[PDB]
């Protein structure tokens, strides 16, 4: 590695650290997902939804 | 080195390499939705035991699924060489139903004639390793079995079922057990006293979708090109001794076929497909003074020796015109799966496709039996004459010829494969073809 | 759950999913022409019997045609043990000719060799159980053998055969039957008195396209890339228990070549790639005192015992040069095939890949031979000095020493498979190069 | 009659497969690619060869690509059949790949002996079986050349071949470490073996010629390639025993989007024995005689299918304390992950769990990213070892839970993880984007 | 189980180690008298046990489960029962011979609220703040003699 | 100090919180931002001879019964808040860790 | 190399700096930006008598 | 055993060879060893067996 090659330093096998922060400040405070259902039966469920009258009376 | 191969360069080569496409040696990959694949015990609703019946509803675990395993426990009834494929042999079959409307079904024999045509080399021996016990084990030997199923959406992530996109309807899965396993509950005809009674359990994977490919399966219709399975149980013409038997069957199957396939089988004996007889494998204690021809070596149920089969030979007619001419039954056991599958077929069970490739996905061919007002399987048996006590005979006999004991495959199952599109919108759906 | 995995996403995954173009979730099977396959039986010109020459026209049935089965009955003339894909050795060889030109040919040891490179697994299997007798049958056993044919267009529905296409020229199969088979009709040199000729039927697989598809390939001009054999026997020069014997095989092959194979066997006993020995399917008797190791276990006769095999090394040379450094004979026994096919190659068995690819259908690289005046394989020999009929002799010895009876592969079959171009138009065809 | 027939049976049901057709099956059109050849050429090995020793080698600039290496080993049997298990695998105890003196990836036996377990099959791992052992009986004094295949990605495929001359201030290197002790070389168990010839060791690599445009091509522009890593740690296993199923957590120190985890437990003695030794065939030296020796494996049958001998009963995944997946047995991770997406057959004592559409394929289809979970662990739970290892009614009578007391003998643990990474190449220097 | 989602998941050891440290007194006693035999009962003795679970909405009225409000999710609770029991089906590792199996029944106290609650809880969001249960065995440093 | 109730031999408790045992937060330690946290034990001699109860029972705080090796399975957990979500119709938690 | 002395058996040092027994930095590993630092460890067989 | 070198770049970090500016030569280390090492393979000038 000579001349202007090192200065391409950077494009070359000095990767970067992907953990960019410890878990303390950040780091995976981002990561958090809500754990819903992903995918509900909406059939039992829209009858309870807009019909709450009818279910009331 | 080389170098004096790229310099043999010629006019013929500009077929090869004039005015070049591609390279080999820079493979571009695609960048994809991220996912993820999570496996989810579903509940059973119903005891489980030999002779049950029960079902699951696929929980909304996910927003599609794919692969499904049904997990079982069983304890031997008897020492190695007492069962053959008892997981198999247990699942006695699986409905699918979307909405209340039934999509498809398998049944225990489907799953040993498709793994006999369609599973090969390790996939083959890590299936039967899922199935059975193939290590020697010992009766009350304790083993968890898997046995996956075979739907559209449990082979290809291609046809995974969008859960999500059906939020009206229900999909659930229906299972049957056996009334009985050989070497599990029972042997033979008899019953195996102590035996235990199974434990089961559903897994299903689930796919779980980013943000954006939610929202789309959940909100836009999709049409997924499937597969169904046709299947009709029937009278086998019984096989003779003096002559030879024959039958013509009402093909009684509809859509667009991949393809046909059917075994002929002694109900007594799970995956006996062909006859028994006293050479080594053949029979329970084949080889030797204790030999039956009257029992199968369970362990060694199957065989590809063909002497063993029934079939002489078959054709397809449809419409009183035939489909293709006279072929003997190595034919189809034989030739059919090495041109169309690749793998090797056990004698007894038979193969005819009109697909070029009926083991992928693409429909390469199919015959439309919704366009045939006459469609039907001619088949001609062996001669039965065969002393299946007598090696000399059992192995120096001719093309045309069987056992005696060949005239016990009195059972036939013929199977059909074909394509319909399960159509789904607005949050529910179900077959675009009834027939 | 799954849902912890797809919120895991950080400056690695642009790579993998930024910029979304595929999932995997829901697929797309393209619309195609309707086709429907027929199997229609030929009739086979001349007369049927051992050492015979027959033939057959392909019939005008369909449009297209692709596999082509030949079906054979055999009898037993010995017992389990005596036949070694016995169908196979009794389909000599087999031509293929469109309007009187030789389009290609396949010998019943190119089948062999074939099959020990390209077939494996349980295809290889059900392939033997089509020629073969594996359920240890008896003699005077009968059982119909379906050979498949392996020309281009047997191999693929992409090279269809476009017989609506060649309206004008007749297409036709030579095939030469062997004049003994192996625990058929004779065991060794024996004649195996009352010994059946062989029934013999050619049944050709037909496509018929839909009435689009039709009338584009009966009118349009066609270019069919397509494969072709090259092949010449030889005189192997034979290794002895004092010698390596060395050998300068001048190949003359032409157009551009995927790969060359070859082998080295004994010609009296088809299948035999590899020496004889004292060792457990190795010679009949093997294992024990009434051992010969002059002649084979015919139902064992292919193995996967280097031990037995006679090549020490070899190189391929181009107008003089290396076009490889020296490898030993293992390197293109067992090497070639990992590297470039992914079965199991039996001893005996060599090959060269030009390719990156050969199995394939599609061009990968080729060596084009027409630009190659002197082209040389250069073999090198093990020493034949391991006393065969003891089984310590061969089984704990050296990487280049082999057994006595390795000097009775006195063949070399050397072969290559090349590109060329089968044109159509007019009605007629043939190929870009003669 | 005949196919005609069934192409006039025509109606809606095969719209949906033929109307407005887009593809036929029978006119293929070949690319036309750019011209190469391929060439294999010597490596020279600095350093000295032998038992225990580290030797390396520069890949000579010979070509305008690399792809495949090979080593190649000749060694010789210090003893008869059945002694060796897979010698030159074990041999080539690691092989680190270095590029422009920084670290690439790194291999090791028992990586070899792991993704052979779970990747090759049938007659791919029977030939590879043949390049690194004595499969035909072979005898004491035996000698034979070995080819031990390498693995990285530039050696699975050329569509990731290394541009060896875009890299002009760089070279590419190997480093490889030869086992201190090969069984059935130059050690039997324990015991040295007296007279044990040293090994001969030669290092292939097969470049690629390209002709005048590719080559330029390679050499001026910038390239990144999507490659395969493996990252590996040992830890020790959590010790089983006749009175207790041992659990243990192991935190993984993995990064990296993540194709799939392997891993194995093992007996550190004896090379690839990934199981419990018993007195049932082929499951120690001697097992069905008197000589019957559970201390000892029948080292030419050291891996083995048969589960009972497995250790592991139970494991899962947690991601950052969510378990990924419902918990699944030890069986399932080996059987079953595997068939659903391999689709080969796992030995028993190796461990699967992918969290990729095909972990066995070079396209990413999903991966889980290590370096955004701030604690994974891998919990595993053992079989309570209390099985007689010396009776086959013990041995092979048992149940799910329970394995062979000679179970504890395989003490450490290995765990890998498989990863995608990016390979750049520029203006005359190898890289990696990410650490 | 909540739509799927394991909200929490309880232990019979950390049953043991919560009422270690969290229940007292008579509620201590009167929780033992409905999970144990505490007035000499003898061989043959059969008893009916009530088990209360100890999940978030099983505590305090304050976070009942709006099932009305979760129309489109199911609740469920999965148990495993202990291949072993001391003292009732094995002693120490011996089995008891002639031990009965487990007759087991689940329990749900319901709440039926009036229109105008029932309607609110139905049509309006919840954010219920619930405990969980975070859960690793380890092997233990075992002290030397 | 926290609950007021009488802890059994061998189990522990550390709090975080004012009142562990109630509904409402009285203090925390969010795990979810701490790299590393770590319960270091220091266990007692398992020297005194059980059988013998004077040997147990007269003696020092830093040793313990022989048999006390026996205890060789450490279970430690922790109590922590999250959210269940309920709206339109469904639910999930919050935070997944 | 880093110290100048002589370290007693059973001590054991690694330092990231060129001069650790000084007070001026001389290079560092910063460990507040490593997530997961292992000191991996092999010991010798103990079975000298 | 462990031998550190006495080159001038093996004393201080002050005179380490800049490898990297000298990008077209290489840096070569020859060891030559003693035929005979006291108490190791001779002693005196007796070879031990």
């Amino acid at each position: 590695l000579s001349g202007e090659a090192a200065a391409m330093y950077g494009d070359v096998v000095v990767q970067k650290t992907t953990r960019a922060c410890r878990k303390s400040e950040g780091g995976f405070k981002d990561v958090n997902t809500e754990l819903w259902g992903t995918s509900p039966y909406l059939g039992r469920g829209d009858g309870e939804v807009y019909n709450m009258p009818a279910s009331n009376q | 080195g080389g170098l004096s191969q790229l310099v043999a360069y010629g006019a013929q080569d500009v077929y090869l390499t004039g005015n070049p496409q591609i390279t080999f040696f820079k493979t571009v990959y695609r960048r994809y939705t991220n996912f993820a694949i999570e496996s989810i015990q579903q509940t059973i609703n119903g005891s489980v035991g030999f002779g049950n019946k029960v079902s699951t509803q696929i929980s909304r675990n996910g927003d599609l699924i794919t692969d499904i395993v049904v997990e079982f426990v069983l304890t031997k009834g008897g020492n190695g060489g007492t069962t053959y494929y008892p997981a198999e042999e247990l699942l006695q079959d699986v409905e699918l139903e979307i909405g209340g409307q039934r999509i498809d079904k398998h049944y225990n024999d489907w799953f040993r004639t498709y793994d006999a045509l369609f599973r090969m080399n390790d996939d083959r021996y890590n299936y039967r390793r899922m199935t059975d016990w193939v290590n020697n084990e010992l009766v009350g030997a304790q083993k968890r079995f898997y046995v996956p199923l075979i739907f559209f959406f449990n082979q290809t992530p291609g046809l995974a079922l969008p859960l999500i996109a059906l939020q009206y309807h229900e999909v659930k899965l229906y299972f049957t057990l056996a009334s009985q396993v050989q070497g599990v509950n029972y042997n033979g005809s008899s019953a195996i006293a102590g035996a235990a009674q199974p434990t089961m359990s559903v897994w299903v994977d689930y796919i779980f979708l980013d943000t954006q490919e939610r929202t789309r399966f959940a909100q836009l219709p999709h049409e997924y090109l499937i597969e169904q399975l046709q299947f009709t149980g029937s009278e086998t013409a019984t096989p003779s001794a003096t002559t030879q038997a024959s039958q013509n069957i009402r093909l009684n199957f509809n859509h667009p076929t991949k393809y046909l396939a059917w075994n002929f089988n002694n109900p007594t004996n799970y995956g006996q497909y062909t006859a028994l007889a006293n050479i080594p494998g053949a029979c329970s204690g084949a080889g030797t003074a204790a030999a039956t021809v009257t029992t199968p070596d369970y362990g060694n149920t199957g065989t590809y020796n063909e002497q063993l089969a029934v079939l002489d030979s078959a054709k397809i007619q449809l419409n009183g015109q035939d489909r293709f001419a006279t072929r003997k039954g190595s034919y189809f056991n034989k030739v059919q799966p090495y041109q169309s599958i690749g793998g090797v077929t056990p004698a007894g069970v038979y193969l005819y496709s009109f697909a070029l490739k009926p083991a992928g996905r693409q429909p390469s061919g199919t015959c439309n039996f919704s366009r045939i007002d006459n469609a039907t399987l001619s088949l001609t048996y062996k001669t039965c004459s065969i002393d299946a006590t007598s090696p000399a005979a059992v192995l120096g006999n001719t093309e045309t010829v069987t056992a005696n004991t060949a005239t016990l495959l009195t059972a036939l199952n013929i199977y059909a494969k074909n394509y319909n599109v399960l159509r789904i919108m607005s949050g529910m759906g179900g077959l675009a073809y009834a027939n």
